[PDB]
């Protein structure tokens, strides 16, 4: 017999923040981003 | 046959063999043989950034 197992997690979490202002007038921009990419996986195997 | 021949006279020991016991000794035999084996891999990992 075997019992093989496996256990896998892959985590990202990107972030992006960009503020910005200009006066002489009055500008201002805000951007902001979150990305996440997960995964988990389990794979088994069992055999007699 | 009483004149001799090979073959008729081998059958006699193909039949019924070379020998016999003059004594011996009777009973029992018991034989075994057993094997176990085992095998086990942990992993444990973490890694952050």
């Amino acid at each position: 017999f075997y019992n093989s197992t496996w256990s896998y997690v892959k985590h990202t979490s990107t972030e992006h923040t960009s503020s910005s202002r200009k006066r002489s007038f009055r500008s201002s921009s805000s951007s902001s981003r979150s990305y996440t990419s997960h995964t988990n996986e389990i794979h088994k195997g069992k055999s007699y | 046959p009483l004149e001799y021949n090979s073959a008729l006279y081998s059958r006699i020991f193909d039949d019924f063999g070379t020998h016999y016991f003059t004594s011996g000794s009777l009973g029992g035999v018991y034989d075994l043989l057993y094997q176990f084996s085992s095998e086990e891999l942990k992993n444990s990992g973490l890694t952050e950034e």
